């Protein structure tokens, strides 16, 4: 999908429909790094896996 | 924006969408000298209509 | 593979 903000925030959503999402490491993947896109922007990208393991 | 559609357009043909974001300039350059290449051998004699 | 380690 794409990038939205509604503000403040960073969301994910589908192109053809409104349904916003937390931007995690299961909606994206990573390919190089912040100096050769132009318009990035800096943001958090939440983990589903550490805050909920530990043992 | 223009960059994001055509990033979504190389999607249909296969390629991932950061191969358009890492390759931005150079994709504009050869678009901007296809138009121009039109452009010279059409306002020449050669009859293509 | 080592990120599971407490
Ligand atoms: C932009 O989205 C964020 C995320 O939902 C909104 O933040 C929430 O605001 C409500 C207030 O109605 C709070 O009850 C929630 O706890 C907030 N969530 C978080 C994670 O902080 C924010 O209000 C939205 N901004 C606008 C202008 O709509
Ligand atoms: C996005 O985040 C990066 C990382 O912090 C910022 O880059 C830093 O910017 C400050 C201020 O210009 C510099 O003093 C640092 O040396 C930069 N560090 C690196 C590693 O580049 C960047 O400025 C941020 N951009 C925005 C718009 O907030
Ligand atoms: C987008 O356009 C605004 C003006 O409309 C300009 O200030 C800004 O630099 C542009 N963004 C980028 C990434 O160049």
């Amino acid at each position: 999908g794409v990038f939205v903000s509604n503000g403040t925030h960073w969301f994910v959503t589908q192109r053809n429909f409104y349904e916003p999402q937390i931007i995690t490491t299961d909606n994206t993947f990573v390919s190089g790094n912040c100096d050769v896109v132009i318009g990035i922007v800096n943001n958090t990208v939440y983990d589903p896996l550490q805050p909920e393991l530990d043992s | 924006p223009f960059a994001m559609q055509m990033a979504y357009r190389f999607n249909g043909i296969g390629v991932t969408q950061n191969v358009l974001y890492e390759n931005q300039k150079l994709i504009a350059n050869q678009f901007n000298s296809a138009i121009g290449k039109i452009q010279d051998s059409l306002s020449s004699t050669a009859s293509a209509l």
